[PDB]
This record gives structure tokens, C-alpha cells and sequence, in this order.
């Protein structure tokens, strides 16, 4: 099948330089044009360039907001496209796809999540969120990087478990808020796999 | 300059059994775009010519799925893989990158397939009559001949004309009639043929 | 160039778009091309024999559920006792049975009594409805022969006549090829003569709707561009009801009671269903009605259920499910499904809970949940295509019936949710902005479960014109037997007596084009439709009252025969032109092709009548230049309007200067060539007369042989008692006078030249002179006799010559149509205006040979369009094979639902050496070999068996045919052939052989 | 369904015009520049020219052999297209065909049998071939236009006979030589249609 | 083990018996699954 797989996420600090590959398999990778478009999270999806074919000259067409910081290269007989991403600051956290066209997006690859942020590994603080006097819930503010899981009850409670998706503060740290909603005394325990920070909440009000 | 497209143009098919017309062009019509720029049509024996592969191997709707494309800009080969009675008549070779195209080149004439024929020639001295009519037409006659690479020379030249028929269906041999369209005197001044029929040269005159 | 690669790489992407575009609706036709169901037959429990008597019991709430069968000597007896554990015991105290299964026409088809009576009552049932289902479709059920049409029946083993090893007495050979569903879609393929696969589905309860998802798919794919879908389970034994009894199963008083708190178990009854399948591309491209569209059917297994017989949920959800899937549909698109119901009261709850979860799941509206067998009782593997049609009718009526027996709703089953409405009462279903769909389950007892999906018929019929017409097209019907001849009379009068306003031209070309011609017709072109229902009233009867009746076995090819002078009338010309574009077309032709060489412009002097062409010195076209001509126009054209009906030739034979018209129609003269040809031997014909004349006399020409003389010798023999002679006035006025008073009656015919003697070499001169070589002879269109040599030639033969000889010798018209009859033809049509000397040729039937057949256009004075649609009346009614999509090629007329074909049904069940004396020879081998052929025939009734019928149509198939050979060469003791029967098809050919093989 | 039928044949002179029309029915006419082409007797196609679509706008390109002669048009709200043919020449004896296409000839007309010939109708000078001493025939030379018909004993014998294709001679004259194989006595029939001259043919060694 | 190329069904039509074999209902069977299957009658080299 044509499998447009891709490598090459990560985390780093505004200012450095990250490779993104493009594994075609299933085409002729010297025919198509392709591109990369940009999904920063939650919004719209952005094209950051494509590079032509090589009998269409190779020539590579980048975006507005990205032009003289990234470049894209393409090679047959290795078979891989590259979005080469220098200069990176606050924008590019976000799912970088790579699709088989130039005006003709097609089998779109995968998604690489690649994030610039300036903060460090650090675990949660769990504040709760006692209730009115109702829903019981808990804060899992300046966390850093996603992954996360908020369970209730210790995953024993899983009807009326919104684990609102995570938060960007201006500082680079992340902020999930777990709420159930049941008439009663309930335990949230968040745990920050990248630094296994484990945290436990009773709440009342 | 201009692609010269050339192909087997005399290719014998025998029904049932797969054929295979090709291709070769001069230039490249492998485009950037990935895509070749030849094309097959099929002319069908006093029909409208039909388009059967655009784009050198896609193949176009209605056309059976025995027609098939396979090769590259420069060689390519079109093969049926099942040639019934009607696949037959004359595939052309067609480009398409460069248009302004003139012909759609010789054509391969295609022909079913049998074992060769003797060639039965008969030399028919013209009617008297004739001579008092103001004309002469010895005709020398090429009944039941396959292959059709037969020519008929006129010795002891040039004003001879041509009548092939196409192939018939229970003989499946073709039949030529050499036509001396000729004037009063110069008939007080012979045919024979090449077929690979035979070898030798065969001369019965008038 | 070529806007490099925007003109090209775009010129690719319109053919590479437009390809995908045909190569995607190619998929949407292999997999989604929604199949037609052109007709419906049903036999089905009740009264029911029509898909419209079945709207009478669906519509007005009736079960069928009455009794068990007294017809078919079931004892009735042991089936009940107390002891519900009784071995052989019912538990059903009834059902709706059919009581009609035990009766069936055998010599409708090509069975023997005999074979009949082997023959299962499923499949006997079941050729019954392959021909209604045909009839009913407007398609000739005979037009479908060596066709692709797969037939499909559903049935099952069952046990009806004696075990096989026992065999039987009459009923031997014939015991397997009647207790086999093998042949029962075998034998329907191989009556009709169906070429398409003909398979039988056994899934028992699910039988009819798996078989109906066979069907469907052969049109998918292609295999068959039509099938009969259909399942039939007629039970001759109460083995069925004593052993789904011996489970429990059975309700006691055979009644489905479908989704009611009184379900005491599943009941039964005995039915019938067809359905013929098209693709609606098919269909509607044929022109085939399109009554509702199967757009997809999906078959599925229960898998390991709570036993073989107990029904699983989630797989009939599986099939509701992947038949939606299939159809492009969603649960939502359904209006009414038509689910199984089997009555049992664990599969109703368990059935309702797979409706409630593939539809009420997700309803917008209340699903209108019904079953036909609240109605009708468990029909088996009927059960399926009686709901097809049951949803089919309900959408043909914008009514959704009620489930007999659903008052009560299951307590079983969770209503609550309301997205299922069971159907108690008749729920409107109208017409509407969504497609009326409908889905039909069956759920079989193997565990195989099938859901159909029948949306209503696309609603493009509307768009039909209207028109009116002089054209009385003949309502031309026929059966197999006098009596089914006068049943199929009496079931049209009946339909259009209380099916009333149905325009006549509608009701003759459904009529036409659409019942197939067999072995007794009667045909009669009604002006109205009370001339129609008083000739319907009479054919019922017997009576022949303004109709033309036939027994015409073995008769496809006419001849058209051209009588010469005789209708001086010649005033019946100008109707048939004033009425016939094609007659006022024809003759304004050969007109045009006269007019060059002979002035006469036939017509204006065609309006003048003989009543305005006795004035100037002038009689009823006596001037042989002036009649001659005009005689041509007419014939020509009469021999054009009858080819414009759909009558072409298989010979030729005119009498005088009807050679003239066998050279213009047959192909061997143009309209030019012959016209100037008669124009010419006209002239020179007309500068003789004064002094010659011709004398038609029944006269013995053994006598008048003698009589040759006194310049009065035979001009033609036209017949036994029929004799054209011809000279001058020595003879001429005294055999009037010396004939006359013996009984003798000389019609001196009215003429003043003498043609077929040697008086018309007096101007052969002239008549060489003034033909010319212009008229070249060409190898024409039709076979033609020579009234010169009297012989079957070629048609390049017909030069100036040819019309000197023609007019120097004996005509010999009554040996070439006595060559005509034994050369393989026996219809002739006198292309005339007036058929002069039609018992003539009657007369040479009835001395020789058999008796043909005097088919005329118009008479003396009778030349209207309906004297033309008599004309085609008594053509199709003698044998002629009249084209009626000619006749009605275009008259406004549109296909109309017909009684089908009248089955005379007779009873049959099966319960587990002469020294040459004289002529008197001949008629007592012919008794013979009648007797010993209704003895291997199973005729008990040895009385008759049609002596115009084959050895092929009786049903004497190798057994028959065989032991018949035995039988004579026992009685007569002689030697026949092994393939004698197929030497002598005929017991008139097989007698007139034996009776010839003396010594 | 789409078809592209055509008229406009017929006879002319060299040195006259003629019309050809091309009656597109099933596809939107201004979509694709349509051709027109041209099959000279029993040799291979030509292009004539092509005009391209209204949408497209271009021009008219046509052959090297009928530039300033032949011009082509076309109309959607009338949906025809036009061969224009002026100053003919013995060159345009030809059954010319409109494709529609410019590059992809997809589908074809009939054919129109368009000729130009300096010929006037007459009546076939039927001159018989005496075997040698064997084949039986006879010609059928100077007869003008096609159509023509022969069959031996008037149609009865057609096991072995091969009427041979038309022959056109510098005259603008027809000549067909039909001819028999079988040892023997026979007959030929010529009927030249448009002059409706049949003449027969009784031919001996 | 094997590919089954391409089937047919055809019933023998109107034969001159219902166990009687037609001999023009075998060639087209012969040839449905010949023309499904995608090959001639060259290809197949035995028949059961």
C-alpha cells in the first residue's frame, strides 16, 4: 500500500534544529510533489511547504511564516522526504504531517508531534477543586510534557469522568482539569509518566 | 524535431492465443509528470478508429480488458492478451507529445494468423474487345495468398495500378488484382510475383 | 502546439475522470444495481390465485386458515387422537391449505397424464405460476425460449407419491423426475425453454427469499438478464404437520398468531410465490413493468443457536443489517418491514428483538412491523416471496395491511420503546418525497436467515402521451384447448366487465404482445367495447359471432397468393386508402411508378366508384388498360399494408398477372420495374379484345379435355372443380346453354381477351416489342411459384419472356398449391380486394392432403380498417404468425393487466392381424395407435388424445415413446425404428406408416 | 450517452466547397477542443486540424497540407462543429472524421465519404477476363461514383468469389475486376447504382 | 491447493426430454465459464 510513515518528533528549546523524515513506501516517491502541513494543536491545518519533483525542477515552495528557517529535501534512492526545521521558536509545537501533493494532499502519513517549548520535566500540582455545596474535580496545573492520564476513584469511577483536554500557559507548562459529576469523597491520582510523579487528591468541600 | 514512432507493422494474429503489438520512439515520451504520452487506437476494418490505451498503459472504458499497456515512452508494447476476430484491422501507435501530429503513422496491420499460401497466379490477357474499345487491361490475378508482401512486375513497369481485398474469414488469404490500364499499340509488345508462397520467380505471360 | 500539457495533461484527465466515473457505476451495477420485480404470481393459501386477489384477503383482513385437506385422501383420522405423543398424529387442527394443488393441465405442456400424475405438487404448481408470472409481465412465455433466465425455486424434499423402490404401476419412470427438487426449476426451464441457470434452493423456511438473493445476483452480476425467483411448499402428506407436531411446534389451530400474547406455537399452511427479476436497467430499457425494486437481499446462517430449529438474535441482526449495508440504505430508510412472524412463542421474541436492534435503534418514525403469515399461516418456503409480494401490493396500493391476530402485542417483547408499530391496523402508506421501502425476512428452521429490501418502483412511468385511433386492433387471444379457448373469453369479459374503461387498443396489445400463441385462437377486431364483450360472451360459449376461431397446431409460415380478375367491384380500394397511411402511401407509389408509362393515375379514379364508372360506355373495370393498372395498384398494395402488419411471405403464387406482384414484393422487381412491366403487357394485351373471353366453370377438366376446342381451351386449373378456360365466341355462349340445366353453372367472366392460349402469341410481336429489356431479373426476398411450369424456382427467371409464357400456358394454380401444401407450407392469404376463388383452394384441401387455410383481405364491396382487422382476425385465428409489435408499433397503446392463462385443471393425485380389407383398415390402425398412445400416455380416459398434436407435446418422452413402439410391435407385430418416435411425430404420420408398412 | 455523428458528404469538383457538420450529443460540447481527421482510401489517418474550446479560448491549428484552405468551427448553443472545406482538391477524396479530442482522439464519427472528383456518372464498360486455358472474371473498369455491385450467375455463385476493391485511375474513373475460381460457363451482373446501368456478362475461353 | 478460475450454470433449455442432454446448452456452459474465467479454449489442457 502507499504508507506515507514519518519519524522524527521531539522536545527542544527555541533556537535548535530537528529533522523530520518521510518514509515512502508504495509509490514511486520521484513522481509526486510533497509537502508538509501543520496542525498546531487544536487549530486549523497550516501547509509549511512541499518540494517539486525532481523532473519538475525540485524547486521548494514555503509558507509566509516560515520561509529563510525551514528547507525541504527529497531523495529516491533512500526514498525519504525531509522537513529540515531550523530556528525553531513557540510555533512549531504541533502535529507535522506529510502528505503525497502539492495541490493534491493524499495519504497524509501519521501526525509527528513536534514541540518547542522552554520548560523542563517537571511533575503536577494537584490542586483540587472543592465543590459549591454538585461536581468534585482536580487540578494537574504546571505540568510538563504531555503525556497525562487523570483517573477517579483510582479508575474505578469512569461515568461522568471528564479529563478536560491539557492547557498551554504562557509558561511552557501544561494544566489538565479532571472533574466528575455525582451527588455524594472521591480520589484523583494524576501520574506524569515522562518524570513518574505520582499524586494523590482527596477532596471535600 | 519530431518523434519518429515505428512498429511491426505486418503482425500476424491467430485467435486464442496471445499477440503483442510494440512500440519505438525516437525521442522520449515519458513526460516529467510520470506519465508516458503514447497512445493505441484501433481501426477496425472500415469502421471509426477506436481509442483503446491513452497515457501508454491506462486503458480507456469499453475497450475489453485484453487489450493491455506495458513498457516505457520509448519501447512500448501493447498485448492482447486473448485475440478474437475482433481483435484485428490496423493499431496505431500514436504520440501525444508533440502536437502537431500529421499521421497517426503506418499502422500495424494486423492479420489472422495462418500457415503461407501458395500465391495462384493468373495472367488474363484482355478482352478483344477491349482493344476495339480504346484501352487495354491485361489483368494479372493473385487469388489465395497469405501473407500480403506480394508484388506484381510487368516485363518484355509503372503503369501498373492495385486492388487488395482484406482477409476473407474461411480462407483467411488475400487476393491481389494487378491492372495494366494500357493504351492501343503497346499491346504488340508477362507477370510474375515474389510471395514468400513460393521462392522462384513464377512468369506466365499474356 | 497543443497549450503544452494544459491542453493535454487536462485532455487525460477527462477521459482518466471519465472512465472512473464508468468504471464506478460499473461497480455500482455488480454489487448495487437495484433488480425489478416485473410480475407476481401467487397460489397461496385461500382463494387466492392472482397477486390481486391477494390484495382482496390482505386488504380486508382475511385469514386463510380454514381446514386441513379433504382433496388429498390424507386420512384426517389418525392425524388427531388425544394422546398429543401419538406416533403419526397433528397437532394442527387446520391451516391454510391450497385446494388447488391437487388439480393441474398436463396436456398444457409437454406432460403425459401419466408423468403428471408423478409429478409433485410443488412443481406442478410451480409451472402453473412460470407461466402467469410470464403473462402477467406482458412477455410471451413462449418468446423466452433458448434465453438467459435463471429460475430459482425454493422448496422442500417432503414425500408425495409411492417410495421410490417400490415404484409404482403407471407412475414408474416418471416417480423420480416428479419427487425431486432438482427439476423443480429443471422442468420450469426446460417448458418455457429457459437457457438461464436454473437452480432450487432448499432452506426451508427461508427457501423463496434465499432463492429471490440468488436471483438477485445473477442479475447483478449478469449470468441471466431474467429470472423467476419463487418458492413453493404445496405438503401432499401430513408428514410435516406430524412431525414439526412431534416437536411441539405446531399451533393447534394452524394460525401464525405473528407478535400476539396467544401465540401457542407456529402454525402452518401451503402456497406458492414467483417473482420475475430484472435489473431495472433491463427492465425498464425492455420495457418490462416494474411493479416494486428488490435493492438488496442479504442471506445469512443463524450459527450455533440454542439447537437447529431455535432462531439466533444477533445473526438476524446480521442480516438486517448487511442487507441495508448492501442496499446503500440505512435503518431509518425502511417503512414497513414484513418480518417472518412464524407465530412460535419463542421466535417471535427473539425476531422482535433483531427488529428492535438493525431498526428501532435508530427510528425517526415508527416502523410499521407486519406479517403475511398472520394471514395466511406458515407458507415454508413460500414464506418470503408471499411477503415480497404482500410488500409489493402494499406499496401498488399506498396501504400497508394489518397482522391478522396482533391485538394482543407480546408481553414478551419490550414495546416501549415505539419505534416498532405493529401493524393492527391498515396504515396508509402513501406516495411521498421518500421512496416507499420495505423489508421482508424469512427466517428458516436450517437456521439460514434472509432480508430483503424491496423499495417501491421508481415513479418515472408517469410521462405517457394519449392519443385516439381508427386502428381496430384484433384482441386476439388463444389456449391450448377449445375449452381453455373458451375460458380465456370468459375470464376477459369478466376483466373488462369489472375492470371497465380500459382502452380497446390497450387491451390489444397486452393481449398480443403478451400471451403466447397456442394451439387455439380466436381472434376478433371489436369496434367498441360492448361488440367486444358480446363477441367475448359468445367465444365463451363456443359461439363464433363476429370473431374468426382456428385450431392451428403447426402453422408459423403464410404464403401470399394473388387471385387475378374477379373483384370488378374495385370500389373497396378507395376505404382501406382513405383509412391506411400506409395503404394511401403504397398506392400513390406503385401509382407514381405506373403513371411513366401507362398516363392513368389509379387514384382519382379510384375515388370514382363502379356506381360513378358505368357512364361514359363503361362497366365495373372492364378496360383491361385501365384495370390491369389500377388492379397492380391495388394488389401491390394490399400485399405492402399486409407486410405493414407484421405478415411476411413464404411463397409466392399468382394467378394471371399476380406474377407481376410476385416480382414487385417479392424482392425480384422494384415498384418501377413491375409497374411498367403490367403498364406494358397491358397496352398490348388491350389491342386484341373483340373477339376472345375466358370462362370459369367448376367444369370436370377430365371432360373438358374433350370439350378443348371451338378455339376454347383451359387457361388455368384453379382448383379440382375450378377451370379458367379461355377462347373465342363459338364455345363461349353455348356451354352457358348446354351446361346450365345439368347443375353445371358457367361463370363467363366478364373479360374480352384470351390469355394462356394461343392467342396471346398474336401479339408477340408487340409484346416483346413493348416490354423492353429494362426490367432486369433479380434474385429477390421471397420464394415464388411459376403459374407457367407450375414448379417451387428461382427468382431470376421473371423477363419479358417470363409474361409471355405466363400468359401462354395453363396457369396449373391447383398443382402449385398443392405443391405448396406438400411442400412444408399450408397458409395462403388471397392479396386481393376481393378474395375471388377462395373455397378453391379450400376445395384442393379437402380433396387432398389436410384442409388449408383461406385466409382474405377485403371482400366485395369491404374494404374498411375493420374489415382489415377481420382480415388480421382470420390470419392470426388460421395459423398465420402476425407480428403484433407491428400492428402496434404505434397506436398509444400500453401493456394493461390480463387475466392469465385459464389452466384446465382435471384431478391428478397420486396417493402413497387386419387382412386389407379396405379403408376401414386404415381408420382401424389409426384407433390402434390412438388406443396403445392413451395407454402409455396414462390417458385414462382412452376417449381422445389431439391427433394434430406431436409426440412431443403429449409428453411421450423415451418411456412413453418406447413402450408405445413395443405395444405396436406386439398388436400390429411389426419392426419399428428405435427414433420412430421422432420419424412420426405425429399418431397421424405413425398411422399412416404403419398402415403403409404393408408388405 | 455520448456520439458524435456527422453529414455533410457528397461529390464536388476540385476548385468547390463543402460543408462538414458534427453533431455532438451526450457530452458538454465546450469542454473538449474537438479534431477532425481524415482517412485517404485504404491508407492511414490524417489530421486534418482542431479547433479548442471555447472555455480555453487558443486558436485554430490546422494541417501543412490545408492551412489557407480548410477552417474549423464550432458552437455550444447549437452544438456543432464545423469542417469548413473550400478550394477542394483531388487530394480531399477521403471519408474525413471528427474526434473529440485534440490530443486524445477518444471518440470518433462515422465517416463522411467526402470526394472530390472531376468524374461524371456513367454506366460501367463490363469487359470479361477468358481463362487462360482456371479463374473466371470480369472487369468493370470506367464507371463513376461508388457505389457498385457485382455477383456471379446473378447471385447463385459466392463460394470462391472476390470482387476486387475499387481502383481509382488518374481519370477519376472507378475499376473493379470481380473474378470466380472454379473449373468448369458464368455469369456477371454490374448495376452501377446512381446510373442505373446494369449490364450482363457471358464469358468463354 | 487449486484456483477455481471461473464457473457457469446453464440449463440444457426446451431438450428433447427432461433427462435428455442438449448439445447446444453444454457449448454455451462451456464458453460462459470460458468468457468468465478470462481464458480461451486453448488454455485449458484436460477436462474431467
Amino acid at each position: 500500500e502507499v504508507q506515507l510513515v514519518q519519524s522524527g518528533g521531539g522536545l527542544v528549546q527555541p533556537g535548535r534544529s530537528l529533522r523530520l523524515s518521510c518514509t515512502a513506501s508504495g509509490f514511486t516517491f520521484g513522481d509526486y510533489a510533497m509537502s508538509w502541513v501543520r496542525q498546531a494543536p487544536g487549530k486549523g491545518l497550516e501547509w509549511v511547504g512541499f518540494i517539486r519533483s525532481k523532473a519538475y525542477g525540485g524547486t521548494t515552495e514555503y509558507a509566509a511564516s516560515v520561509k529563510g528557517r525551514f528547507t525541504i529535501s527529497r531523495d529516491d534512492s533512500k526514498s525519504i522526504a525531509y522537513l529540515q526545521m531550523n530556528s525553531l521558536k513557540t510555533e512549531d509545537t504541533a502535529v507535522y504531517y506529510c502528505t503525497r501533493g502539492g495541490t493534491l494532499f493524499d495519504y497524509w502519513g501519521q501526525g509527528t508531534l513536534v514541540t518547542v517549548s522552554s520548560a523542563s520535566t517537571k511533575g503536577p500540582s494537584v490542586f483540587p477543586l472543592a465543590p459549591s455545596s454538585a461536581a468534585l474535580g482536580c487540578l494537574v496545573k504546571d505540568y510538563f510534557p504531555e503525556p497525562v492520564t487523570v483517573s477517579w476513584n483510582s479508575g474505578a469511577l469512569t461515568s461522568g469522568v471528564h479529563t478536560f483536554p491539557a492547557v498551554l500557559q504562557s509558561s511552557g507548562l501544561y494544566s489538565l482539569s479532571s472533574v466528575v459529576t455525582v451527588p455524594s469523597t472521591y480520589i484523583c491520582n494524576v501520574n506524569h509518566k515522562p518524570s513518574n510523579t505520582k499524586v494523590d487528591k482527596k477532596v471535600e468541600p | 524535431d519530431v518523434v519518429m514512432t515505428q512498429s511491426p507493422l505486418s503482425l500476424p494474429v491467430t485467435p486464442g492465443e496471445p499477440a503483442s503489438i510494440s512500440c519505438r520512439s525516437s525521442q522520449s515520451l515519458l513526460h516529467s509528470n510520470g506519465y508516458n504520452y503514447l497512445d493505441w487506437y484501433l481501426q477496425k476494418p472500415g469502421q471509426s478508429p477506436q481509442l483503446l490505451i491513452y497515457l501508454g498503459s491506462n486503458r480507456a472504458s469499453g475497450v475489453p480488458d485484453r487489450f493491455s499497456g506495458s513498457g516505457s515512452g520509448t519501447d512500448f508494447t501493447l498485448k492482447i492478451s486473448r485475440v478474437e476476430a475482433e481483435d484485428v484491422g490496423v493499431y496505431y501507435c500514436m504520440q501525444s507529445l508533440q502536437t502537431p501530429r500529421l499521421t497517426f503513422g503506418p499502422g500495424t496491420k494486423v492479420d489472422i494468423k495462418r500457415t503461407v499460401a501458395a500465391p495462384s497466379v493468373f495472367i488474363f490477357p484482355p478482352s478483344d474487345e477491349q482493344l476495339k474499345s480504346g484501352t487495354a487491361s491485361v489483368v494479372c490475378l493473385l487469388n489465395n495468398f497469405y501473407p500480403r508482401g506480394a508484388k506484381v512486375q510487368w516485363k518484355v513497369s509503372g503503369n501498373s495500378q492495385e486492388s487488395v481485398t482484406e482477409q476473407d474469414s474461411k480462407d483467411s488469404t488475400y487476393s491481389l488484382s494487378s491492372t495494366l490500364t494500357l493504351s492501343k499499340a503497346d499491346y504488340e509488345k508477362a507477370c510474375e510475383v515474389t510471395h514468400q508462397g513460393l521462392s522462384s520467380p513464377v512468369t506466365k505471360s499474356f | 502546439m497543443a497549450s503544452t500539457d494544459s491542453e493535454k495533461v487536462a485532455e487525460y484527465l477527462r477521459r482518466a475522470t471519465l472512465d472512473l466515473r464508468a468504471a464506478r457505476q460499473r461497480i455500482r451495477e455488480l454489487e448495487g444495481e437495484p433488480v425489478a420485480v416485473v410480475a407476481m404470481a401467487c397460489r397461496l393459501p385461500g382463494g387466492v390465485s392472482t397477486p390481486e386477489e391477494f390484495w382482496e384477503l390482505l386488504s380486508e383482513g382475511r385469514d386463510a386458515v380454514a381446514g386441513l385437506p379433504t382433496d388429498r385422501g390424507w386420512d384426517l383420522d389418525s392425524l388427531f387422537h388425544p394422546d398429543p405423543t401419538r406416533s403419526g398424529t397433528a397437532h394442527q387442527r387446520g391451516g391454510g391449505f391450497l385446494t388447488e394443488a391437487t388439480a393441474f393441465d398436463p396436456a398444457f405442456f409437454g406432460m403425459s397424464p401419466r408423468e403428471a400424475l408423478a409429478v409433485d405438487p410443488q412443481q406442478r404448481l410451480m409451472l402453473e405460476l412460470s407461466w402467469e408470472v410470464l403473462e402477467r409481465a406482458g412477455i410471451p412465455p413462449t418468446s423466452l425460449q433458448a434465453s438467459p433466465t435463471g429460475v430459482f425455486v425454493g422448496l422442500i424434499p417432503q414425500e408425495y407419491g409411492p417410495r421410490l423402490a417400490e415404484g409404482g404401476e403407471g407412475v414408474e419412470g416418471y416417480l423420480m423426475t416428479g419427487t425431486t427438487t432438482s427439476v423443480a426449476s429443471g422442468r420450469i426451464a426446460y417448458t418455457l425453454g429457459l437457457e438461464g441457470p436454473a437452480i432450487s434452493v432448499d432452506t426451508a423456511c427461508s427457501s423463496s427469499l434465499v432463492a429471490v438473493h440468488l436471483a438477485c445476483q445473477s442479475l447483478r452480476r449478469g449470468e441471466s438478464s431474467l429470472a423467476m425467483a419463487g418458492g413453493v411448499t404445496v405438503m401432499p402428506t401430513p408428514g410435516m404437520l406430524v412431525d414439526f407436531s412431534r416437536m411441539n411446534s405446531l399451533a393447534p389451530d394452524g394460525r401464525c398468531k405473528a407478535f400476539s400474547a396467544g401465540a401457542n406455537g407456529f402454525g402452518m399452511a401451503e402456497g406458492a410465490g414467483m417473482l420475475l427479476l430484472e435489473r431495472l436497467s433491463d427492465a425498464r430499457r425492455n420495457g418490462h413493468p416494474v411493479l416494486a425494486v428488490l435493492r438488496g437481499t442479504a442471506v445469512n446462517s443463524d450459527g450455533a443457536s440454542n439447537g437447529l430449529s431455535a432462531p439466533n438474535g444477533r445473526a438476524q441482526v446480521r442480516v438486517i443489517q448487511q442487507a441495508l449495508a448492501e442496499s446503500g440504505l440505512g435503518p431509518a430508510d425502511i417503512d414497513a418491514v414484513e418480518a417472518h412472524g412464524t407465530g412460535t412463542r419463542l421466535g417471535d421474541p427473539i425476531e422482535a428483538r433483531a427488529l428492535f436492534e438493525a431498526y428501532g435503534r435508530d427510528r425517526e418514525q415508527p416502523l410499521h412491523l407486519g406479517s403475511v403469515k398472520s394471514n395466511l399461516g406458515h407458507t415454508q418456503a413460500a414464506a418470503g416471496v408471499a411477503g415480497v409480494i404482500k410488500m409489493v401490493l402494499a406499496m401498488r396500493a399506498g396501504t400497508l395491511p394489518r397482522t391478522l391476530h396482533a391485538s394482543e402485542r407480546s408481553k414478551e417483547i419490550d414495546w416501549s420503546s415505539g419505534a416498532i408499530s405493529l401493524l393492527d391496523e391498515p396504515e396508509p402508506w402513501p406516495a411521498g418525497a421518500r421512496p416507499r421501502r420495505a423489508g421482508v425476512s424469512s427466517f428458516g428452521i436450517s437456521g439460514t436467515n434472509a432480508h430483503a429490501i424491496i423499495e417501491e418502483a421508481p415513479q418515472v412511468v408517469e410521462g405517457e402521451r394519449v392519443e385516439a385511433g381508427d386502428v381496430v386492433a384484433p384482441w386476439v387471444l388463444s389456449a391450448s384447448s377449445a375449452e381453455g379457448l373458451r375460458a380465456q373469453a370468459a375470464r376477459l369479459a369478466a376483466h373488462l366487465r369489472e375492470h371497465p374503461g380500459q382502452d380497446p387498443r390497450d387491451i390489444a396489445y397486452s393481449l398480443a404482445t403478451g400471451r403466447a400463441a397456442l394451439p387455439h385462437r380466436a381472434a376478433f377486431a371489436p369496434v367498441d367495447e360492448s361488440a367486444a364483450l358480446r363477441v367475448l360472451d359468445g367465444l365463451a360459449t363456443g359461439n363464433a359471432d363476429g370473431a374468426a376461431v382456428g385450431t392451428s397446431r403447426a402453422q408459423q409460415r403464410a404464403v401470399f397468393v394473388f387471385p387475378g380478375q374477379g373483384w370488378q367491384w374495385a370500389g373497396m380500394a378507395v376505404d382501406l386508402l382513405d383509412t391506411s397511411p400506409v395503404f394511401a402511401a403504397a398506392l400513390r407509389e406503385c401509382a407514381d411508378a405506373l403513371e411513366p408509362h401507362l398516363d392513368f393515375e389509379v387514384i382519382p379514379f379510384l375515388r370514382a366508384e363502379a356506381a360513378r364508372r358505368e357512364q361514359d360506355a363503361a362497366l365495373s373495370t372492364e378496360r383491361v388498360d385501365v384495370v390491369q393498372p389500377v388492379m397492380f395498384a391495388v394488389m401491390v398494395s394490399l400485399a405492402s399494408m399486409w407486410r405493414a402488419h407484421g405478415v411476411e411471405p413464404a411463397a409466392v403464387i399468382g394467378h394471371s398477372q399476380g406474377e407481376i406482384a410476385a416480382a414487385c414484393v417479392a424482392g425480384a422487381l422494384s415498384l418501377d420495374d413491375a409497374a411498367r412491366v403490367v403498364a406494358l403487357r397491358s397496352r398490348v394485351i388491350a389491342t386484341m379484345p373483340g373477339n376472345k373471353g375466358m370462362a370459369s366453370i367448376a367444369a370436370p377438366a377430365g371432360e373438358v379435355r374433350a370439350r378443348i376446342g371451338d378455339r376454347v381451351e383451359i387457361a388455368a386449373v384453379n382448383g379440382p372443380r375450378s377451370v379458367v378456360v379461355a377462347g373465342d365466341s363459338d364455345e363461349l355462349d353455348r356451354l352457358v346453354a348446354s351446361c346450365t340445366t345439368e347443375c353445371i353453372r358457367a361463370k363467363r367472366l366478364a373479360v374480352d381477351y384470351a390469355s394462356h392460349s394461343s392467342h396471346v402469341e398474336t401479339i408477340r410481336d408487340a409484346l416483346h416489342a413493348e416490354l423492353g429489356e429494362d426490367f432486369h431479373p433479380l434474385p429477390g426476398f421471397v420464394p415464388f411459384f411459376s403459374t407457367v411450369t407450375g414448379r417451387w424456382t428461382q427468382p431470376d427467371e421473371l423477363d419479358a419472356g417470363y409474361w409471355y409464357r405466363n400468359l401462354r400456358r395453363t396457369v396449373r394454380f391447383a398443382d402449385a398449391v398443392r405443391a405448396l401444401a406438400e411442400q412444408g407450407y399450408r397458409t395462403f392469404l388471397e392479396v386481393s380486394a376481393h378474395p375471388i376463388l377462395t373455397a378453391a383452394i379450400e376445395e384442393i384441401g379437402d380433396g387432398s392432403g389436410a384442409d388449408l387455410s383461406a385466409i382474405h383481405s377485403l371482400r366485395r364491396g369491404d374494404g374498411s380498417l375493420a374489415d382489415f382487422g377481420e382480415a388480421l382476425s382470420r390470419a392470426f385465428a388460421a395459423g398465420v404468425a402476425v407480428d403484433w409489435e407491428s400492428v402496434h408499433l404505434g397506436t398509444g397503446a400500453r401493456r394493461v393487466p390480463l387475466p392469465t392463462y385459464p389452466f384446465q385443471r382435471e384431478r391428478v393425485w397420486l396417493e402413497p392381424l387386419a387382412s386389407l380389407p379396405a379403408p376401414e383398415r386404415e381408420k382401424a390402425l389409426f384407433e390402434l395407435v390412438r388406443s396403445h398412445a392413451a395407454a402409455v400416455l396414462g390417458h385414462a380416459s382412452a376417449e381422445r388424445v389431439p391427433a394434430d398434436q406431436a409426440f412431443a407435446e403429449l409428453g411421450v418422452d423415451s418411456l412413453s415413446a418406447l413402450e408405445l413402439r413395443n405395444r405396436l410391435g406386439a398388436a400390429t407385430g411389426v419392426r419399428l425404428p428405435t427414433t420412430t418416435v421422432f420419424d412420426h411425430p405425429d399418431v397421424r404420420t405413425l398411422a399412416a406408416h404403419l398402415t403403409s408398412e404393408l408388405g
